[PDB]
């Protein structure tokens, strides 16, 4: 029986920057026959499906860009990228196929990049929703760096936390940003109970809040 | 050229069954093994069964957390490949893969499916409303509102996949059993409104497709 364990879970590289991930094995992957090891490597970018990078642990397949090296034996293993693009996001998986086969757990590679400030934008209901009778207020945050980030509504100037949901965007595969949307529910009547809706956004990049307001009006 | 595709994904209740398939081309079926691998959202791949080529007569392997309750099988005359899911339950929730497993010769996943998303839920399959957010800059971003829909997936494109870049759609987030997402856009303010800006969206759950112009407040 085969167990994969993976690392670390998580980490992140500026562009250029080298990286090394690590796959152990239970038990040795060596087959003696053919003197391979059954180990190999899938990149999986967000929204996409696995793809094959590496196989019996150093052969690299077809197209894969050589910064990609596998290496290792037995019952260790690794994946090196030797000069990080913006496009190698991803979590990265290795597999045994010595017995059957089995996944390790992933290690996802984040990118460093600069501090980038947020652009933000604030959306009023539809009237096609309101005549439904509900009102959901949206605010995007777009394109910022790093991912941690607080978003403030206020109505009439006093925060509201309750109704408020919140998703953020896996990180961007070219510019390596992220994004984030904020939606605040309400009924219809409680909307119309108030005049001033503000999404404010607070991101290191500056101490003072983005804020982007409009008027029931 | 290889291609491989999954069907048969969507809302099963707990206890139920679920047969989904896959259909391939573009390279000699027989001769592969071909693999079933799943992934719970936001979590790791798990290798679940294979059924070898016809140099080995097709025989089935199972990782022991699926074995004998899913079952694997072919169609070598259609080039085609099944699992059958029985009494599910919420942990089964996950996109399933098919991939072109071993030829004799190479230890190595080359190809995936795009995967087809499964859940398990007594929760009821719910139609997607889907409302537009219209808001000065050099820049404009557009958005539509995919409230209230059960289960996932839903699909959002602009202008029919013409407009590409500069989207962001954002993971759906779950709240009393309904999904809901948006997607952003952003255009040149040059050409908005005065070209037309339209979300389209799609519900396979429940053979929903809108489309919704985004007009001016
Ligand atoms: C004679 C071939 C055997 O192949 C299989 C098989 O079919 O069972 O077994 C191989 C083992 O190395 C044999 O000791 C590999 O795991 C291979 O991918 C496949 O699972
Ligand atoms: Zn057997």
């Amino acid at each position: 029986d085969i167990v994969m364990t993976q690392s670390p879970s998580s980490l992140a590289v500026s562009a250029g920057e080298k990286v090394t991930m690590n796959c152990k094995s239970s038990q040795s992957l060596l087959n003696s026959r053919t003197r391979k090891n059954y180990l190999a490597w899938y990149q999986q970018k967000p929204g996409q499906s696995p793809k094959l990078l590496i196989y019996w642990a150093s052969t690299r397949e077809s197209g894969v860009p050589d910064r990609f090296t596998g290496s290792g034996s037995g019952t260790d293993f690794a994946l090196t990228i030797s000069s990080v693009q913006a496009e190698d996001l991803a979590v990265y998986y290795c597999k045994q196929s010595y017995n059957l086969r089995t996944f390790g757990g992933g290690t996802k590679l984040e990118i460093k990049r600069a501090d980038a400030a947020p652009t933000v934008s604030i959306f009023p209901p539809s009237s096609e929703q309101l005549t439904s009778g509900g009102a959901s207020v949206v605010c995007f945050l777009n394109n910022f760096y790093p991912k941690d980030i607080n978003v403030k509504w206020k109505i009439d100037g006093s925060e509201r936390a309750n109704g408020v949901l919140n998703s953020w965007t896996d990180q961007d595969s070219k510019d390596s940003t992220y994004s984030m949307t904020s939606t605040l529910t309400l009924t219809k009547d409680e909307y119309e109970r108030h005049n001033s809706y503000t999404c404010e956004a607070s991101h290191k990049t500056s101490t003072s809040p983005i804020v982007k307001s409009f008027n029931r009006n | 050229e290889v291609k491989l595709v999954e069907s048969g994904g969507g809302l099963v209740q707990p206890g139920g069954s679920l047969r989904l398939a896959c259909a391939t081309s573009g390279f000699t079926f027989t001769d592969y093994y071909m693999s079933w691998v799943r992934q719970p959202p936001g979590k790791a791949l798990e290798w679940l069964g294979f059924i070898r080529n016809k140099a080995k007569g097709y025989t089935t392997e199972y990782s022991a957390s699926v074995k004998g309750r899913f079952t694997i099988s072919r169609d070598n005359s259609q080039s085609s490949l099944y699992l059958q899911m029985n009494t599910l339950r919420a942990e089964d929730s996950a996109t399933y893969y098919c991939a072109r497993d071993h030829d004799g010769y190479y230890e190595r996943f080359a190809y995936w499916g795009q995967g087809t998303l499964v859940t398990v839920s007594a929760a009821a399959t719910t139609p997607p409303s889907v409302y537009p957010l219209a808001p000065t800059n050099s820049m404009v971003t557009l958005g539509c509102l995919v409230k209230g829909y059960f289960p996932e997936p839903v699909t959002v494109t602009w202008n029919s996949g013409s407009l590409s870049t500069g989207v962001h759609t954002f993971p759906a987030v779950l709240s009393s059993d309904l999904y809901t997402l948006t997607s952003s856009v952003t255009v040149p303010s040059k050409t908005w409104p005065s070209e037309t800006v339209t979300c389209n969206v799609a519900h396979p759950a429940s053979s929903t497709k809108v489309d919704k112009k985004i007009v001016p407040a």
